[PDB]
């Protein structure tokens, strides 16, 4: 027993159910009736994989319960078999599981079943052209999912993991006028294949993203489905994708949707109780201290609500009375869904989910600035002497252009610009106190797509103050867009603190004029 | 291979990314890989974080596990497109399409890729296809963007109207259609759609800005000033808002309290020609003529192919003891202006004041060929006529 989902065996019956999701999709631990105890008496299930969801029904005795095995369409539950129209999955016989355990069901979960037992599998190659199940559950990749020298065949895609189940019941005796098949898949579609007609004419999804609270949401008595967005915005997509305003009624992510027996309860992400009705209006105020994980509600009418419990992130049972809170505990973890399957009139659910897999049954106006006299005196001077200001500012601008051009030409002459057809960019960083400094030149080719093959770096220092090991070295092929850190170890030799500049010249190997240069004022030595 | 596929989806679905990662790691350690959904959800989680490299790697692994799956190829091409590589994204979307020819996502993403590749025929056709498969708002937005970049709003108004026709609660569509109405002569339906937006979102900055602009255009500066007061604190340092506020305060003869806002907006954006033009205009109106030339020359150096800029620079040079520069600036303006008679009238005034009276008639005739609402450009029209 290790669930991923739960169920309710009897929608109005004295029983229960469960679901098994162990290893490699085996759903044969389905606990069973005598719901006074709901013991190890479990009905024989020959399901192919895990029923990633479950459901119920009314006109049949909850037969319409669905086994949404991954990679396969849900299946109405009929003890040992299925009931599927035209997209819901096939019978109990594992179509993927059987191939692994159809031909090569030789031995137990060990390499002496396939990789060291190649007797009953080199004779039987029955699951033909292995695509769905090339590897047995017992077997691993390297010689069981990699021994496809028999077939190595492929196949095509399918539907997705149907991470919801909700069905408008009371037609399961016909099983076709239960047209609601709320399949919120992990391909983001909120697909609703037709019930008993399997048309899925309308496959539209209001999710617009992944669904956190995909199901247990749109119970209107006139069937207005509710969907939850990954973004946390809750949509109101009704029957045949009806158009309704999508309520964004949350601040944080609403990953806590909960049915309430008249409306669709959702839980606020930031420790806020979630209350709401089908017209957006959050009916309830906050009632939860921490982040809940799975609500529910016990039994009362359309105008009515009995014990409506909740989970917690730190897993505290938080039974909520209609008029008051009940408890706050410190127990192990919680679920996505539970069920008040009381056979003998208990208020409590008696359903348990744990990191360890426990199956519980416990029943406890503006800022416009101001202007002073200085401003009006300055504006009066400008109004009375504007011409002289204009003329002298134009003269100053001419002289500034002159001096800037002068300094730019002098820099071009000395080639002192660390940024300068012929695209490059270099700057030198010094790190470390003490007599030994780490000098790293960050060099970069800045071009669309053109490398620079022949370049070389030469250092200019005072050979009496700094001892550079390699004062000249080639640079790697500079790929456009990558910062190459090329580092060296400078070392101060003067016993007295003397800070002298160090020049760096980057230049071609066929030319003698530096392509560019950089300067570094070496800090003080702090020697010994 | 996938014992706990659902639990992982429910943990990832509830925005946990902490317990989901632990369960992913446990499942992978048990199954030695080949899970195809502990790698997929882990890559999606990586993509939710800033990282789009490990997401690409793990989507590559998921594609390698299921070679014939269209969703995995779609996700790999999407991880490419989240980086800068759009050609490879197209070439992976193509393979994702030759396994599934019935989904809108491939066509929408090919459209947005061909958009970044400036191939507008293929982008346009692909986005038409994306509409025909399943109409979505973002496809409509990208098609409008194509029709705006390539050509004219004559092709975008139809698309945006058809888009807002259904699902009319999207603020982006309403606001963009209102903006495109502003871009044309219609000022009424623009106000209609901007108010439609403001009903949903009262504090929409991108819509309040355009509404206040439209209001300022037809006088009534106090209404636009209140509209801007609505959003002043949300965006306290934004050059466009302060430029519009300075023009509000310049409308109702608060010239100093307009120079203040305009200079503040200019400090926060020294390369924005509109604020420089406004500063020049206000310093002309304030009769300073030394600053006006400076700001108008800056706005010229930022947008030189304008006619009003050179007109105002020449009006500043006429009062700066430099009439030859005013002559050549007016020549530049009249050559570069087509549908504004104010330039011609002002050049006629300059000429007549220069004692010519000969070419002043030429500028008057040029103005009267160009032509009509300004109260003070009407009188000088008739006074330079009768006196010539």
């Amino acid at each position: 027993a290790c669930l991923a989902l739960a169920d309710f065996h009897g929608d109005g019956e004295y029983k229960l159910a469960m679901g098994d999701l162990g290893p490699d999709g085996r759903q044969p631990r389905l606990k069973v009736l005598k719901g006074h105890t709901l013991v190890s008496q479990k009905p024989l299930p020959d399901l192919p994989a895990a029923a990633v969801t479950f459901l119920m029904a009314s006109h049949e005795p909850r037969t319409p319960a669905l086994a949404i095995a991954s990679g396969p369409c849900v299946y109405v539950y009929k003890n040992l078999k299925p009931y599927f129209k035209f997209s819901l999955p096939s019978l109990p016989t594992n179509p993927l599981e059987q191939d692994l355990w159809n031909q090569a069901k030789e031995d137990q979960i060990d390499p002496l079943t396939l990789k060291e037992m190649l007797e009953g599998i080199r004779e039987k190659a029955e699951v033909p052209l292995s695509v769905q199940s090339l590897r047995f559950l017992p077997l691993e990749l390297s010689e069981m999912e990699a021994f496809v020298n028999q077939h190595k065949s492929k196949s095509i895609r399918r539907q997705t993991v149907i991470t919801t189940m909700t069905t408008l019941k009371k037609n399961l005796a016909d099983e076709d006028a239960v047209s609601c098949l709320v399949l919120g898949t992990e391909n983001k579609e909120l697909l609703v294949l037709d019930p008993e007609a399997f048309t899925i004419l309308a496959k539209m999804s209001l999710p617009s993203v992944p669904a956190f609270l995909e199901a247990s949401g749109q119970f209107d008595v006139e069937f207005r489905l509710a969907a939850a967005c990954r973004n946390g915005s809750i949509y109101i997509l009704r029957r045949d994708s009806k158009r309704p305003k999508y309520c964004i009624e949350l601040g944080a992510q609403p990953v806590g949707l909960v049915g309430v027996h008249k409306v669709l309860v959702v839980g606020s992400n930031q420790d806020s109780l979630h209350g709401f009705t089908y017209k957006g209006k959050r009916l309830w105020t906050v009632q939860m201290p921490a982040a809940i994980l799975a609500m529910n509600l016990l039994e009362q009418h359309s105008r009515g609500l009995q014990a409506v419990m909740a989970a917690l992130a730190n897993e505290e049972v938080r039974i909520y009375h209609d008029k008051v809170l009940l408890n706050v505990i410190r127990t192990p973890e919680a679920v996505t869904s539970l069920c008040f399957g009381r056979y003998g009139r208990e208020d409590n659910t008696l359903i348990m989910t744990t990191l360890g897999g426990g199956l519980i049954i416990k029943i406890l106006k503006l800022n416009v600035p101001r202007k002073t006299r200085l401003y009006v005196d300055q504006t009066l001077r400008e109004r009375e002497a504007g011409t002289a200001m204009h003329r002298t500012f134009q003269a100053d601008l001419y002289l500034l252009r002159l001096r800037a051009a002068r300094a730019y030409v002098q820099a071009l002459e000395s080639s002192l610009s660390p940024v300068s057809r012929e695209p490059l960019k270099l700057h030198a960083v010094v790190q470390g106190l003490g007599p030994t400094f780490k000098l790293t030149l960050h060099l970069q080719n800045t071009s669309t797509a053109r490398p620079i093959l022949g370049l070389v770096v030469c250092f200019l220092y005072n050979e009496v103050l700094y001892a550079l090991p390699r004062a000249f070295f080639k640079v790697p092929l500079l790929v456009p867009g990558l910062n190459y850190p090329l580092e060296t170890f400078v070392k101060s030799l003067s016993d007295k603190g003397i800070s002298d500049i160090i020049k760096v010249l980057v230049l071609r190997e066929g030319q003698s004029t530096p392509l560019l240069s950089a300067h570094i004022n070496m800090p003080m030595s702090e020697g010994l | 291979l996938e014992k706990q596929n659902w639990l992982i989806h429910l943990y990832y679905i509830q925005k946990d990314y902490e317990a989901c990662k632990a369960v992913i790691k446990e499942q992978l350690q048990e199954t030695h890989g080949l899970c195809e959904y502990a790698i997929y959800v882990q890559a999606l989680i990586f993509r939710l974080e800033g990282n789009i490299q490990e997401s690409l790697r793990l989507f590559q692994m998921c594609a390698f596990l299921s070679p014939q799956c269209a969703d995995n190829l779609k996700q790999v091409a999407r991880s490419l497109f989240l980086l800068g590589k759009h050609k490879a994204a197209i070439e992976v979307y193509n393979e994702a399409a030759k396994l599934n020819q019935k989904d809108w996502e491939i066509c929408h993403n090919l459209g947005v890729c061909y958009i970044y590749l400036k191939q507008f025929d293929k982008a346009q056709d692909q986005l038409h296809n994306a509409l025909h498969l399943n109409r979505h708002d973002l496809t409509y937005i990208m098609l409008g963007k194509i029709f705006l970049l390539k050509g004219d709003l004559d092709k975008a108004i139809e698309i945006y109207k058809k888009a807002v026709e259904f699902s009319p609660e999207n603020t982006e569509l309403l606001t963009t259609l209102g903006l495109l109405y502003l871009q044309l002569g219609i000022y009424q339906k623009a106000f209609e759609h901007l108010g439609n937006t403001l009903t949903y979102d009262p504090t929409n900055y991108k819509a309040i800005l355009a509404a206040g602009s439209m209001m300022q255009t037809h006088g009534d500066f106090d209404v636009a000033l209140t509209k801007y007061k609505v959003v002043a604190c949300a965006v306290i340092e934004s050059p466009p808002l302060w430029n519009n506020i300075g023009m509000c305060f310049f409308g109702k003869k608060k010239y100093v309290a307009a120079i203040s806002c305009l200079k503040r907006a200019n400090y926060l954006a020294p390369l924005d020609w509109k604020i420089l033009y406004n500063l020049g205009l206000v310093h002309l109106t304030m009769q300073q003529y030394a600053s006006a030339f400076h700001f108008l020359s800056a706005a010229i150096n930022f947008q030189p192919k304008m006619g009003e800029l050179y007109m105002l620079l020449a009006v500043a040079l006429t009062n700066l003891e430099d009439s030859e520069n005013a002559k050549r600036a007016y020549e530049e303006a009249v050559r570069l202006d087509k549908c504004n008679p104010l330039v011609n009238l002002n050049y006629a005034v300059l000429l007549y004041n220069q004692g010519e009276k000969r070419d002043a008639l030429a500028q008057y005739q040029e103005m009267e060929k160009k032509v009509s609402s300004s109260l003070e450009f009407d009188p000088e029209m008739v006074e330079v006529a009768q006196k010539l």
